[PDB]
RNA sequence: CGAUAGAAGAAGCUGUUGGAAAGCAGCGCGCAAAAGGGUGAUAGCCCCGUAUUUGAAAUUGUUUUCAUACCUAGCGAGAUCCCUGAGUAGCUCGGAAAACGUUAUUUUGAGUGAAUCUGCCCAGACCAUUGGGUAAGCCUAAAUACUAAUUAGUGACCGAUAGCGAAACAGUACCGUGAGGGAAAGGUGAAAAGAACCCAGAGAUGGGAGUGAAAUAGAUUCUGAAACCAUAUGCCUACAACGUGUCAGAGCACAUUAAUGUGUGAUGGCGUGCGUUUUGAAGUAUGAGCCGGCGAGUUAUGAUAGCAAGCGUUAGUUAACCA
RNA sequence: UUGUGGUAGACGAGCGUUGUAUUGGAGUUGAAGUCAAAGCGUGAGCAUUGGUGGAUCCAAUACAAGUGAGAAUGCCGGCA
């Protein structure tokens, strides 16, 4: 069972589950968003427990 | 123990045979539902798949690999929270080979680490010592030599 | 390992066929029809095992109504004359059978006149 | 215990031999025994069976009937699983592994406990090298030894360290009995014995192996 | 030392059922042989073998020994000496092998094109330093892959709808112009003792006889279900609306896996099948003429979870491989 | 004491088949298979007797699977 290549490059896995991820909406359009939105999205975050099943077996 | 009567304690679990009638349940449909894509042979599309909707992995941005093309240089590590339970003085490779924690066919550098207090003195011969780990080892009136 | 097993299938079908004997035509020959008819017969058995106690009570009511109608009162008045006065739990059949051995029934029908 | 030596006459010796207590365990394991007997009953399987699937049968890829207009089934190919030409759909294959694994220490536990129960069961008469000789290549003398020692209908197992040749020249034509070097007794081969004769030497070996 | 024919190769009688005993039973016996096959039914001792011990004129294989050629041998001293694989390595244009979708390295269809131990190439574009190796010439056993074949043998593999398509004169018969496609079916009995003779009949054949344990073993040949077709005791049915049965119930005729019994069932009440798919089907929606057989969630290698077991706090655990 | 209708569907406990292993044991004084019968079980299913038949087979505990048929305008054979 090969690890999905386009996944292992987006979901670093921490101790005790809790898949880690970066936030979207940070690559393209600066002005359309606000400063509050931009500095809230810089900080990385965990994956919702709904997708945890879809991703754990995807790694 | 009487092979004529050999018994276990408990390992023989409900074997879900899928297609042998209704009385056992799991019969004609066999648990596959009614008439969907999953019902047919080889359902269960690609593992990460939301059906056209751009999947989570495609939606999210990619982690950057700074030191590209390299491998992290591994360290053999000697934590102090456990090394107390190991009974030895004059810690080095020449004795870590004997205590089997390290292996003789391993030209690998040694690090020391850990805050937990230790009672008896130990003389370490290692490549890196933490600030407070070194402090803890010297408060035990031991010593640490930092190999170059 | 290969397993054929023609014994078990024939034994099962033989039991199903043996269940349906005294059936018209091919119903006792072909198994496919015999199973349908056995299932249906058992459905009818389950329904009738309730309909018959639904009906026998009605028959007892009828043969009690007839007996009382030749004394000067109706069944719908006799039941009062058992419950409220001279509280009796005499059953609804036996008060029927007592006519087939009459002149001990007349004692009932004149006893409640009090 | 009171393990005692037997002579070739069938009459016992008068000086029994005591045993180190490390051999006899106070704690018995009954799950590793069962696992060992299954893993040895498996691993005795050749698994050479084979069957032809839908494709290997010399067969016709020609479609027997047109799909429609001829009123019959669809029936793509002559050699299908439900035809009688026969493509056995799943069948048995010659690649099945048929192999089970048991941790070495679990196996030592199982062997230790089976030795413990078998070696205190008033049949494990201890034997010496002498009657391995004094029995010629003839088996008649061995049958006399078995008969005198009331061990006919049992299945007695000889265990030896040096693998004497007069002994195994006998008992080879006997289907009941069999002689084995210490390193060749298994859990099944031992708990099947129902009577065995250990030679006085192997104890020193056995105590070392636990 | 083998391979290709082979030689020797131990041990038993009695009784009962029995067509035949080799079983069952009594008393023995032999073993480096209780692997296997046959012998009127299941044999350690009836036979043929097996274990073991053996042996080749002729042809052939592997190894070893002795001689026999051809090839093959080492440490220093001198010095601007000479040699150390040319349309070659590179560079450019188009492509590719390599894990890489063209990129160091490697190859090349077109073009150009060097140097010579202070050298040439290499250590993912590149330069210097450091370090490694000397292309552009050839050859090479072993471990490795595969088995239609020869020999011995095995199978928690098939046992005539299986297993090779094929247990037999099968790639036959047959279809096709041709490439090509492509089947089905076996069993008397221990041994023919294959049923002389008689009656009927034209004859096959049949019925007696005869052999035999049995001829309901008879050449239709082991067993011989079901659908299906005929015969017959017992009961019902020719004013009756019927998914054909069930719950009651008479009369009739018998008598059991001894049971508040069995077979039929004038007559009352009640009653629009089975799978499928559908919001919902008795269905004027579809599948099945009937019976029998065949026929559809397994396997290898990994992931996670539950349960059980071994082992345990510097723990646990082997893979390949070898015996 | 509270309950016990039920498709899809989750979970539990189970019957049967074929073979291997050890343990018991029946068999030409007639084995399996096959029909018949007025039995026993909560069910899958299981006995008893007799006719036929003419040599293998039954139970207990584990183990392994080509393991369980009424439907596929299913395949093959037979028969209406
Ligand atoms: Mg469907
Ligand atoms: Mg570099
Ligand atoms: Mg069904
Ligand atoms: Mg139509």
């Amino acid at each position: 069972m090969k690890v999905k290549s386009a996944a292992k490059k987006r979901f670093k896995l921490t101790k005790s589950g809790q898949i880690k991820r970066k936030h979207a909406y940070t690559s393209h359009l600066a002005p359309h968003k606000t400063t509050k939105q931009k500095r809230h999205l810089r900080k990385q975050g965990t994956v919702s427990a709904s997708d945890f099943k879809r991703i754990g077996n995807l790694i | 123990l009487n092979q004529l009567k050999s018994v276990p304690k408990a390992r023989n679990h409900k074997t879900k045979t899928l297609g042998r009638g209704h009385g056992s349940g799991l019969g004609k449909t066999s648990g596959r539902g009614q008439k969907g894509q999953k019902a047919r042979k080889s359902g269960l599309t690609r593992p990460g798949f939301e059906g056209g909707q751009t999947p989570l992995y495609r939606r999210l941005p990619k982690f950057g690999n700074a030191r590209k093309g390299f491998l992290k240089q591994e360290w053999v590590v000697l934590n102090l929270n456990k090394i107390a339970k190991l009974k030895l003085d004059k810690i080095n490779r020449a004795s870590l080979i004997e205590k089997q924690v390290i292996s003789a066919k391993s030209q690998l550098p040694i690090k020391l680490i850990g805050h937990t207090k230790l009672e008896k003195p130990l003389h370490f011969e290692v490549h890196k010592v933490s600030k407070q780990a070194l402090k803890a080892v010297e408060n035990a009136n031991g010593s640490v030599k930092l190999l170059e | 390992m290969r397993i054929k097993g023609g014994k078990q299938t024939r034994v099962r079908r033989k039991k199903w066929l043996k269940q349906a004997s005294g059936s018209f035509g091919t119903r006792h020959a072909s198994y496919k029809v015999a199973k349908q008819t056995v299932i249906q017969a058992a459905k009818y058995a389950y329904r009738d095992r309730r309909n018959k106690k639904r009906d026998f009570r009605s028959l007892w009511i009828l043969r009690l109504n007839a007996a009382l109608r030749e004394q000067g009162m109706t069944y719908s008045v006799f039941i009062n004359l058992l419950k409220k006065h001279n509280i009796e739990i005499n059953r609804k059949v036996l008060s029927e059978l007592a006519i087939k051995e009459p002149s001990k029934f007349n004692l009932i029908v004149q006893k409640v006149k009090s | 215990a009171k393990l005692k030596l037997i002579k070739i006459d069938g009459s016992f010796e008068t000086e029994p031999v005591k045993l180190s207590p490390g051999l006899i365990a106070k704690e018995l394991k009954q799950q590793p025994v069962f696992d060992a007997v299954l893993v040895e009953q498996a691993s005795w399987r050749q698994g050479t069976h084979s069957i032809l699937t839908k494709g290997e049968v010399r067969g016709g890829g020609k479609k027997p009937y047109k799909q429609k207009h001829t009123g019959k089934a669809r029936q793509g190919s002559t050699r299908n699983p439900h035809f009688v030409g026969g493509g056995i759909v799943f069948g048995p294959k010659p690649n099945r592994n048929y192999s089970l694994k048991l941790n070495k220490k679990a196996h030592t536990a199982a062997l230790h406990t089976v030795w413990s129960e078998k070696l205190a069961s008033d049949n494990t008469h201890l034997v010496d090298q002498n009657l391995f000789n004094k029995t010629e290549g003839k088996t008649k003398v061995m049958m006399q030894f078995l008969k005198s020692a009331k061990l006919l209908d049992k299945n007695v197992l000889f265990v030896v360290n040096t693998l004497n040749t007069n002994l195994e020249q006998s008992t080879s034509n006997i289907k009941n009995v069999q002689v084995k070097h210490l390193d060749k007794v298994s859990v099944r081969d031992l708990m099947l014995a129902n009577a065995l004769l250990v030679e006085k030497e192997v104890l020193k070996a056995l105590e070392g192996k636990f």
